[PDB]
């Protein structure tokens, strides 16, 4: 019934600055006895449980730091933290407590904000016993690149296809605040005897060309 | 203090049930709603029903009426929630919360469902060397892809964990019934290929351990 | 290969490092010092020293856990030594080198500090000590000002990646090891002075490096307009993406002329014109204001050299 919609999709800004998370909904969210709005934050620590922060649009829960202040009524709701610190990387959901069934929002994640870096593309051909049992795969490294907003694409010598290309993207660093994604094309040993070149490429914000690394059979 | 413990992670085959617990200790629980939610990698949070062991037991959502009934028991505090007709789609985590006027703001450890019909294999791992048609400047990359396992669990270390800084390790990606990852190393060319390079991979599920080198 | 090494004693006195008996003359025989070092590590390094180059500074302190510290500085490696005792003989303890003090990478690219360490216990140490072979030791870098400041890595923002090893084993004798750092992407804000420190559950050992950063120019040259008609002197010399603001010194040359292939021009010129780009680097522009050419002056062409630090001695040419 009550859509809960969520922005931004994902901000990464600097700590000690204040940042701002909005929430809409489809209707009316402040009850007229008890003038409260029945909506509340929820932080979740990366691979964690859920915990509450604002509850009734305002009115912080009871351990949690006064730099969360809950703001908005009628159907556009604020959260607002005023100095970001380590302690606030995590994703905030907006959810109603007015109406069944009970809905939250898309979820807004919380990233550290840094300068821009190349990523580190590396490509390895496949190995000895892979072939003798099993079939081909190739696989492509990408290391240490913001922003995470990053795109593969191979090419055979040519020809093109997105058959068999499982990719993997790690979440931010707890070290350095980078990103790092890996990328396979798993083949057979029959059709991978009849191509040569065997390329990796990419397309980042850091560099108008993209990185290529390609090798011969 | 209130507090909610869950059961443990269910591995269950499709098409059937799975019945999961959710013991409170610390309150009356028979004073308080019980509510359900599910949280799956890709779709956010999602609120299945709520359940007060007393009076007006039950109340489901539109979308979890015939999945997902709720049951309570009285006596031993706990709370079950019996899925059924489990599909591919009904792979996530499951909370069990104490609900309240405002909220939530008690919530339980999770319940990790995993549905599949595929039997426990030992993973295959293979070396990641860049060739010996390379460019090797300064630092040398090196991997150890792991495909064709299943569960879920799989710890890699380099050099018996000695060696883990500029280590990045992929999270696993399902295949053929069977999930897969890599990890890779940067190592510098004055250590490498002069000093070995190994990875070990121990699957606690098949309890198998294999520790390869990386050869050119 | 010098046999000794003279030093200072502060706490300055001279003293002298000795690696048969010499005729002590104008020292004291407190730092009159019959080194013996069973790591070798030390007397090593002074004998890969290169001929003829100059004597490295050295300094002597009394160290607290007798107990000598010996710093031995030189653009050409860097060492720490901790000693025990009409000559005093001493026997050499710990011992941290490396022979990359003054590393100079580019710009952008990555960077492989390197260092190696020895240990060599005493016969107290030994001779109470039920340890299973070698002890675990840390290895600390960190960027220092006059002090010390912010510690990079350890066993740490922007990587910075540290190694440490043995990779002997033995438990007997002394123990050699090696240590590496790397820096990824080396940008003009992480140039500087850097600390390495070995620490032993016996003692600390620290190391100084300085690690510099160098960009090569981009010369070019170009006549110059003005938009006119008639014609104001004016040609150009355009320097672009370098580093290094010190040590540039645009210069003009005339080759091929009727005296010789280096006469340098005459006439008007400035310099003034520089942009800083989006990454740190910058640009010049140099101009020159050449009188008219004369018929003995064909065939010739006018050039700009170009000096800095990033450059080698003969610098870069454009014509
Ligand atoms: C230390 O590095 C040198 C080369 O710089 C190498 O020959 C030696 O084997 C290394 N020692 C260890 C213990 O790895």
């Amino acid at each position: 019934d009550i859509v809960m919609t969520q922005s931004p999709s994902s901000l990464a800004m600097s700590v000690g600055q204040k940042v701002t998370l909005s929430c809409k909904s489809s209707q009316s969210l402040l009850n007229s006895i008890n003038q409260k709005n029945y909506l509340a934050w929820y932080q979740q620590k990366p691979g964690q449980s859920p915990k509450m922060l604002v509850y009734f649009a305002s009115t912080r829960e009871s351990g949690v730091p006064d730099r969360f202040i809950g703001s908005g009524s009628g159907t556009d709701f604020t959260l607002t933290i005023s100095s970001v610190q380590a302690e606030d990387l995590a994703d905030y959901f907006c959810q109603q407590h007015y109406s069944t069934p009970l809905t939250f929002g898309a979820g807004t994640k919380l990233e550290l904000k840094r300068a821009d870096a190349a990523p580190t593309v590396s490509i390895f051909p496949p190995s000895s016993e892979q072939l003798t049992s099993g079939g081909a795969s190739v696989v492509c490294f990408l290391n240490n690149f913001y922003p995470k907003d990053i795109n593969v694409k191979w090419k055979i010598d040519g020809s093109e296809r997105q058959n068999g290309v499982l990719n993997s993207w790690t979440d931010q660093d707890s070290k350095d605040s980078t990103y790092s994604m890996s990328s396979t094309l798993t083949l057979t040993k029959d059709e991978y005897e009849r191509h040569n070149s065997y390329t990796c490429e990419a397309t980042h914000k850091t560099s108008t060309s993209p990185i290529v690394k390609s090798f011969n059979r | 203090q209130v507090q909610l413990q869950q059961s443990g992670a269910e591995l269950v085959r499709p098409g059937t049930s799975v019945k999961m617990s959710c013991k409170a200790a610390g309150y009356t629980f028979t004073n308080y709603w019980i509510g359900w939610i599910k949280q799956r990698p890709g779709h956010g949070l999602e609120w299945i029903g709520d359940i007060y062991p007393g009076g007006g037991y039950t109340n489901y959502n539109e979308k979890f009426k015939v999945k997902a009934t709720l049951t309570a028991d009285t006596s031993s505090v706990t709370a079950y929630m019996q899925l059924s007709s489990l599909t591919s789609e009904d792979s996530a985590i499951y909370y069990c919360t104490r609900e309240g006027n405002y909220g939530f703001a008690y919530w339980g450890q999770g319940t990790l469902v995993t549905v599949s019909a595929a039997k426990t294999t030992p993973p295959s791992v293979y070396p990641l060397a860049p060739g010996s048609a390379a460019q090797t400047n300064s630092m040398v990359t090196l991997g150890c892809l792991v495909k064709g396992y299943f569960p879920e669990p799989v710890t890699v270390t380099w050099n018996s964990g000695s060696l883990s800084s500029g280590v990045h390790t992929f999270p696993a990606v399902l295949q053929s019934d069977l999930y897969t990852l890599s990890s890779s190393v940067t190592v510098p060319s004055s250590t490498w290929p002069s000093e070995t390079v190994t990875c070990n991979v121990a699957h606690p599920a098949s309890s198998t351990k294999v520790d390869k080198k990386i050869v050119p | 290969g010098p046999a000794v090494i003279e030093c200072w004693f502060v706490e300055k006195r001279p003293g002298a490092l000795l690696l048969e008996p010499p005729p002590r003359p104008d020292l004291d025989p407190e730092l009159y010092l019959s080194v013996h070092d069973p790591a070798g590590a030390l007397q090593a390094a002074f004998r890969r020293y290169p001929r003829g180059a100059p004597a490295p500074h050295c300094e002597m302190s009394r160290f607290v856990p007798a107990w000598l510290m010996v710093s031995i500085s030189s653009p050409v490696l860097s060492l720490s030594s901790l000693l025990r005792p009409l000559i005093t003989m001493a026997t050499v303890v710990l011992t941290v080198l490396t022979h990359t003090p003054a590393p100079r990478v580019r710009l952008g690219q990555d960077a492989l500090l390197d260092l190696s360490f020895a240990y060599m216990p005493p016969t107290s140490e030994a001779a109470s000590s039920l340890a299973p072979g070698p002890p675990p030791f840390g290895l600390e870098w960190r960027r220092q000002h006059l002090g010390k400041g912010h510690l990079l890595l350890a066993a740490a923002q922007e990587g910075a990646v540290a190694f440490a090893a043995w990779d002997d084993d033995e438990p007997w004798g002394p123990w050699t090891g090696n240590g590496t750092f790397w820096l990824p992407r080396v940008q003009p804000f992480q140039e500087g002075t850097y600390l390495a420190t070995i620490h032993l559950p016996y003692l600390q050992g620290q190391v100084t490096l300085e690690l510099a950063v160098y960009k090569p120019p981009k010369v070019s040259l170009m006549p110059a307009t003005l938009a006119p008609g008639e014609a104001p002197p004016e040609l150009l010399c355009l320097v672009s993406h370098f580093y290094p603001s010190g040590g540039l010194e645009v210069e003009w040359e005339l080759r091929g002329g009727p005296g010789g292939r280096s006469q340098k021009a005459e006439g008007q010129r400035w310099l003034s014109a520089l942009r800083h780009h989006s990454d740190g680097s910058v640009s010049l522009s140099g101009h020159l204001q050449p009188p008219p050419v004369t018929t003995e002056q064909h065939g010739a062409r006018y050039a700009c050299r170009i000096h800095h630090p990033s450059l080698p001695a003969s610098g870069r040419s454009a014509e």
